[PDB]
């Protein structure tokens, strides 16, 4: 428990809204999997189960707030920016052509909640579109993700 | 348009917290 600042509890509040599908004040094992199915994976039912019950200190079979510090304040494991870097590119590039086509960017928008427009989706493309050739290459996509 | 850098990267940024959450739970 390194979050003495009161700051701190304000910032995860807005957190469990995150993953709180139902609002119903726990982690139940129907958000839990609805959650990692967005990661891309087809997780089987079992998981839920051998998943939730290792973190679940009192068997009541939901995750609770003390439940859910625990783990943050030990969570500190140091992810490599670059992890996400090439694995951010499979994802995207659905068929593997060798380019990010933007039938395969439209289903990033879901996942991101933007519910962006046609002219939106339009938009980004043109942005990165350095040649007017319809798509987005891997040199394209670095330029964007070039943030810091 | 400008500073095109906060469309793109903005989500890409959640995306590193998706699994930080689930780390949590397989521990390596
Ligand atoms: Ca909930
Ligand atoms: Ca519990
Ligand atoms: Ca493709
Ligand atoms: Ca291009």
């Amino acid at each position: 428990a390194d979050q003495l600042t009161e700051e701190q509890i304000a910032e995860f509040k807005e957190a469990f809204s995150l993953f709180d599908k139902d609002g119903d004040g726990t982690i139940t094992t129907k958000e839990l999997g609805t959650v990692m199915r967005s990661l891309g994976q087809n997780p089987t039912e079992a998981e839920l189960q051998d998943m939730i019950n290792e973190v679940d200190a009192d068997g009541n079979g939901t995750i609770d707030f003390p439940e859910f510090l625990t783990m943050m304040a030990r969570k500190m494991k140091d992810t490599d920016s670059e992890e996400e870097i090439r694995e951010a590119f499979r994802v995207f590039d659905k068929d593997g052509n060798g380019y990010i086509s933007a039938a395969e960017l439209r289903h990033v928008m879901t996942n991101l909640g933007e519910k962006l427009t046609d002219e939106e989706v339009d938009e980004m493309i043109r942005e990165a579109d350095i040649d007017g050739d319809g798509q987005v290459n891997y040199e394209e996509f670095v330029q964007m993700m070039t943030a810091k | 348009l400008r500073r095109g850098q906060i469309l793109w990267f903005r989500g890409l940024n959640r995306i590193q917290t998706q699994i930080k959450v689930v780390k949590a739970f397989h521990s390596s």
